[PDB]
């Protein structure tokens, strides 16, 4: 089952990465950032430029070649919307263990076709599309997140919102807790990784001592996560979970940027998600600026800070 | 994206979906001739506006109602003269109403049975789902709350396509019997293939009905389109009717900007849909009212930033501007350059609170520090919200 690929989310210092769309504007800039961060970016693909050299690294026409020649176990996609679904499929077919798709704007119907293939295999784990990526601070950065705000630590972060991911990271760096692993699952309605996927990794990871879950209006993934936490994160040794759900004041019936962010037919509202998470013991920060302080205090109440 | 009734019904008809035979008219005389050319026992005349409630609307010509039935083509023309060129206002338009430039003239058909039939991309089901109920003519949300056992669904495999067995089963669950069942199943199939062809997120028919004469007809329908597929749906998006949209939102769209106007007085200039929603939330939390939602997307060009900022400075209600950028793919320096360029021409008679963090934040702060502009700096999101609310209180 595709759930067997969940472990591939936990990138580390040994993860070698290729960049699909390597020579494009954003693929170039964020590849530069990844190299400066110390990430083992070893090459990239751009159909028609195989054999060339870019940022001092080899360029390949296909993922299959790039994987065989470089030993990469992860790929990140900076391919424009008309072709990005095909780029994801190429990475799945090449059995890349982890694929991160940054691209915003892939047709929903395209992603339905990608998900169809994705769910019928388990060599490849997809994060995204329309997401910032995944980062293991100080070990492996795959995506667009600003490197300098991270600090290796104890909080696992999963968020549908890229920018709110950065807020959670910054706040948990500020209060000294740091981050174990940070996954932006993106704002699209059809994607490769949901809250439960990341929550499984977090609850089983000893380095993750607390969790921040950031959601928003639309869908029912937060409600599913609430039930998952009810059954797997109750009792004595539970890990504190803090959450913020964006859109409490959003107008109904409007797509709020993310196509996945809409209140339609009375479903997808923020208050229902907040209540579901609260019923599971999650502490919901009403302010998005207080995620760090809220989880710090939950660590304090449980005497989890060794001052 | 929005399509007039006559545009969507044409799209459905051109793809095999049975709708009421109809013509569209720009003049009362065209309405009269269309009525006579129909050669129909009874006729329906329908004002073409996007908002709902056309039936209970009122024109500034005195005519009550945007939908009229009659057997006489002469009445169709008499009524159309009071519609074309006039403003139709309903319970869902501004008080000034919407100018009606076109009317539909369609064959009126008796409805012996109403059902609900829709096709949508279902997030929970990871693909297209047929949704149907024999209880037609009412909001499906009500049927779901009153009689969930009457909501029937079929999950369609995106590669296999809809199977006859699925179309037949849904047709039966909707109460279609005998030859009407084969008719309904064929229409369900054509609706599904249309849904895929046009990159719809939803095609909703209500009522999906029978006539006394034994025809299955899509009497009314709403199509929601996937904006991400515009690049491969140029012909359909060309038909987009922006005449009833909020005007600032229309301007933003010209530059690929996602702007949603609100009722407050604190403008918001943010990157990311989540941070943008969260900024509205935190302003409310701290005693303010946001004037808009605004999501500056991924790779911003200075020109887009410049135009986006001007969209905030030209809303009469705006009494303060909150800039909150946490840049990853968004380059903070591009934001700074666009804002300062806009402020050089504006005048800026309102407080400007600026929170910048992330990609290239140092260069960005330098630009703002060299600008000579009256900027209130904020260190974090709560600080920015408190300073914004205080600046207009
Ligand atoms: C956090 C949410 N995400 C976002 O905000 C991301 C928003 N931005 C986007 O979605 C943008 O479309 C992307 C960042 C994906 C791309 O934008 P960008 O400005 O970098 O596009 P470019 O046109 O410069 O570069 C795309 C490259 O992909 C290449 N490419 C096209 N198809 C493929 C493919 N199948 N495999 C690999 N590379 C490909 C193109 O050749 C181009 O490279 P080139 O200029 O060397 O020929
Ligand atoms: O990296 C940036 O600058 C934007 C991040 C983003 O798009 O986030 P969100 O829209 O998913 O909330
Ligand atoms: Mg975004």
């Amino acid at each position: 089952s595709y759930t067997a690929s969940r472990q591939h989310l936990y990138v580390d210092k040994n993860t070698k990465i290729i960049c699909q769309g390597f020579t494009g504007k954003q693929g170039t800039f964020h590849s530069q950032q990844a190299l400066e961060y110390g990430t083992k970016l070893v090459g990239g693909t751009t159909p028609g430029k195989g054999g060339q050299t870019h940022l001092g690294l080899p360029v390949f026409n296909t993922v299959k070649e790039a994987k065989e020649q470089t030993g990469a176990t992860a790929s990140v996609i900076y391919v424009p919307p008309p072709f990005a679904a095909a780029a994801i499929n190429e990475a799945i077919e090449a059995e890349i263990p982890l694929v991160v798709c940054i691209t915003q704007g892939i047709p929903q119907q395209d992603m339905v076709r990608v998900k169809h293939k994705l769910l019928r295999q388990e060599k490849t784990r997809l994060i995204g599309p329309n997401c910032p990526g995944v980062i293991n601070p100080g070990e492996c950065k795959i995506g667009i997140m600003p490197g300098h705000i991270h600090k290796k630590g104890r909080i696992g972060i999963v968020s549908r919102s890229g920018t709110l991911t950065y807020e959670a990271v910054h706040q948990t760096t500020q209060v000294g807790l740091g981050q174990s692993l940070c996954v932006g699952i993106g704002g699209d309605p059809f994607n490769g990784t949901d809250f439960i996927d990341c929550l499984e990794i977090f609850l089983n990871d000893s380095a993750t001592e607390g969790i921040i879950l950031i959601g928003e209006i639309g869908g029912n993934a937060e409600e599913n996560a609430a039930e998952f936490l009810k059954q797997h994160n109750s009792g004595p040794n539970s890990k504190p979970v803090v959450s913020f759900i964006a859109g409490l004041t959003a107008p109904p019936g409007r797509r709020m940027g993310h196509a996945g962010a809409i209140i339609a037919g009375g479903k997808g509202g923020a208050k229902e998600k907040i209540s579901a998470l609260q019923s599971a013991g999650v502490v919901v920060s009403m302010s998005p600026a207080q995620l760090g302080t809220t989880i710090y205090k939950e660590f304090e109440k449980r005497k989890m800070l060794e001052h | 994206m929005n399509l007039q009734e006559y545009q969507s019904k044409k799209l459905m008809s051109d793809n095999g979906v049975r709708v009421q035979r109809f013509f569209v008219a720009d003049t009362a005389n065209e309405a009269l001739e269309a009525a006579k050319r129909l050669n129909a026992k009874e006729i329906v005349l329908k004002a073409q506006i996007l908002a709902g409630g056309r039936g209970k609307g009122v024109f500034n010509s005195g005519l009550k109602g945007g939908v009229h039935l009659t057997k006489d083509p002469n009445v169709v023309g008499q009524l159309a003269k009071q519609m074309i060129g006039y403003n139709l206002a309903t319970k869902q338009t501004p008080k000034e109403g919407v100018k009606v430039n076109k009317v539909m003239v369609a064959e009126a058909l008796d409805i012996s049975r109403e059902t609900y039939l829709a096709i949508l991309m279902d997030r929970s089901c990871n693909g297209p789902v047929l949704v149907g109920s024999p209880q037609g003519g009412v909001d499906i949300e009500e049927v779901a709350a009153s009689n969930p056992e009457l909501i029937f669904k079929e999950q369609i495999d995106i590669f296999e396509g809809i199977k006859d067995s699925q179309a037949q089963r849904m047709a039966e669950n909707l109460g279609f019997v005998g030859p009407l069942k084969s008719q309904a199943a064929d229409q369900i199939t054509k609706l599904y293939n249309l849904f895929l062809k046009i990159d719809a997120t939803q095609v909703e028919v209500n009522p999906f009905g029978e006539t006394p004469e034994g025809q299955v007809v899509c009497f009314d329908a709403k199509i929601n389109f996937d904006d991400n597929a515009e690049f491969r749906q140029k012909d359909i998006f060309a038909m987009d009717d922006k005449s009833e949209n909020e005007p600032i939102e229309n301007e933003a769209a010209k530059y690929d900007l996602k702007y949603i106007g609100l009722d407050g007085n604190i403008a918001c200039f943010v990157n990311g849909a989540g941070l943008a929603m969260a900024t509205c939330d935190i302003i409310f939390l701290n005693g303010g009212k946001p004037a808009n939602f605004l999501d500056l997307g991924g790779g911003v060009k200075e020109a887009q930033v410049y135009q986006a900022f001007k969209l905030l400075t030209a809303d009469p209600k705006v009494e303060a501007i909150l800039v909150n950028i946490f840049g990853g793919i968004v380059n903070c320096a591009i934001i700074a350059n666009g804002i300062t360029k806009a402020c050089r021409e504006l005048e800026l008679k309102v407080p400007l609170v600026v929170r910048l963090e992330g990609t290239n934040v140092q260069e960005a702060q330098k630009i703002l520090n060299n600008s000579g502009l009256p900027i209130t700096s904020a260190i974090d999101l709560e600080d920015a919200a408190k300073k914004a609310v205080a600046s207009v209180a």
